[PDB]
């Protein structure tokens, strides 16, 4: 079954707009903005833990992304919990810097024929 | 809940009202003196609730219930489930918006609905 | 203060994104010597001496030196290809960039707006390595009281005063009009300078009234979301739309509709 596509309730204000708020609203976007984290780290926690997308890590995960995704139409900040974080990160991507761990995954098994056949 | 007292002799005053008069007047039945009242106010008491008086202390009235409490929603900061829920208004929002308080004495952390 | 002369503005406009990249210092091209010479000369080769300048592989000393030695379509190309110049500038906490006026594809704002294309300028708000700004930079968290309550950087206050009093351009002043959906992810902004023919408040009410709408966020994306690029077509009075109802379906105490965004068109329409 599909996962509920019920929004955070919307925010209506008492006064019009004074061309404050927006610029609050603007300069907020950017603070608590985990966008683009909570894929790569759904990514990575489905590579670690066999039976992906089964446990309620995945469907938070995901919950957290719907959130995210709407934060740019209604006022509700996705709260990425710090105890979600990766901290590890598999061959097939940029992070050099970031610690690397050998995936033995099917993407894995895909970047390592690609290096073989480059090789 | 408002009394005077007259200037001739010196007694209490009852409020009472004239049809041909139609105004306000105080006169005492100690003397004989009717005097025009003023602001046209015969009663003025601030509603308050200590009627219990020398008896909240003992038995409790529960005159400011506790917040609620549940443990279904999980907190961001802290893995705890214990979390306490209410509705208040926003600053400037309209209507009443759930909030959540931690309740994990080292977490410290509040967020909205 | 220091000109106070009929300067243009676009030469000055291209002064200034010279000093900012690194090509010629400030007190290089504040000399005297250097505005009476490119005063009263032609527009089109100063362009090409600014550009050819500009060009240069290695940073400049002389600029005079220099510039001694080397010595209508707009609307065409809108209606063909939208093709415009747009300024695009980039703010940090520590100085400002001006790139310049880069090509890019115009939008609907600019097509009843096209005599002001120098006006338009994009700004977007970056760090010094022209990255996205941190989380850490904005709205540093601190524990104060028994719950932890965040505390404004003076970057965030920076921002703040950026976008109200507005950023100023030679003998211009630009204005916040609105931001589309795809630049309020990328930290992106419309900026209009204001003019005695046209202001922003006119643009912007021009393009519709947003007093209806209470929420700040809907607000914001209802008045930015009318800058995609777009091909002009013929114009359709108020005269012939339909009102046909909808479909719901309410299924399991759960508001299920069919008819989201769907329509109907009609074959000559198509044609057309
Ligand atoms: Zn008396
Ligand atoms: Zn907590």
């Amino acid at each position: 079954p599909p996962m509920d596509y019920a929004g955070s309730r919307p925010r209506l204000m008492d006064h019009d707009v004074t061309l404050e708020e927006i610029h609050k609203f603007f300069v907020d976007y950017m603070i608590s903005d985990t966008l683009g984290v909570i894929s790569t780290a759904h990514l990575v926690h489905a590579d670690r833990d066999p039976e992906k997308a089964r446990s309620q890590k995945c469907l938070e995960l995901a919950n957290l992304h719907s959130r995210a995704v709407d934060f740019a139409k209604t006022g509700a900040p996705a709260e990425m919990p710090y105890a979600l974080k990766p901290r590890e990160f598999p061959d097939f991507l940029e992070r050099f810097e970031k610690p690397t761990y050998i995936s033995e995954s099917v993407f894995g098994k895909l970047y390592r024929a690609v290096k073989s056949s480059l090789a | 809940s408002t009394m005077k007292f007259c200037r001739e002799c010196n007694n209490i005053l009852y409020p009472k009202e004239d049809k041909e008069q139609k105004i306000l007047l105080y006169a005492c039945r100690n003397c004989d003196h009717q005097e025009v009242a003023d602001n046209s106010c015969v009663y003025r008491n601030e509603v308050h609730h200590s009627v219990s008086e020398r008896t909240q202390i003992l038995t409790d009235v529960a005159s400011d219930p506790t917040l609620p409490r549940t443990k279904a929603v999980r907190c961001s900061k802290c893995q705890h489930r214990e979390a306490v829920f209410f509705q208040a208004t926003a600053r400037g929002e309209e209507g009443m918006t759930l909030f959540f308080v931690c309740c994990n004495p080292n977490c410290g952390h509040r967020w909205r609905e | 203060a220091i000109l106070g002369l009929e300067f243009p503005y676009e030469i000055l406009f291209q002064l200034n994104a010279l000093v900012h990249a690194q090509k010629i210092s400030l007190f290089a091209a504040s000399d005297m010597e250097l505005i009476k010479i490119l005063r009263g000369m032609s527009l089109e080769t100063a362009l090409v001496i600014l550009k050819k300048l500009h060009q240069q592989s290695s940073i400049c000393y002389d600029p005079v030196f220099f510039v001694k030695t080397q010595m209508a379509s707009a609307y065409k190309r809108l209606t063909e290809q939208n093709i415009m110049s747009c300024q695009r500038a980039y703010v940090t906490p520590s100085k400002i960039y001006l790139l310049g006026p880069e090509l890019e594809t115009a939008n609907y704002v600019v097509k009843n707006f096209a005599e002001h294309v120098s006006d338009f300028m994009r700004v977007t708000f970056v760090e010094e390595d022209w990255s996205k700004l941190p989380a850490n930079a904005l709205s540093v968290n601190s524990k104060e009281g028994y719950f932890v309550k965040p505390s404004r950087t003076n970057i965030y206050n920076r921002v703040l005063s950026i976008l109200g009093e507005g950023i100023t351009v030679g003998p211009k002043r630009f204005e916040f009009l609105a931001f589309s959906a795809s630049q309020l992810r990328g930290n992106s902004v419309w900026m209009f300078a204001s003019n005695e023919k046209v202001k922003a408040e006119d643009i912007r009410e021009w393009m519709g009234c947003f007093r209806k709408i209470r929420s700040i966020s809907k607000c914001a994306a209802r008045m930015g979301q009318l800058f995609s690029a777009s091909r002009q077509t013929l114009i359709v009075r108020a005269q012939d739309v339909e009102q046909i109802p909808d479909i719901e379906v309410t299924t399991d105490g759960a508001d299920y509709c069919f008819s989201d965004g769907i329509g109907k068109i009609s074959l000559a329409f198509a044609k057309q």
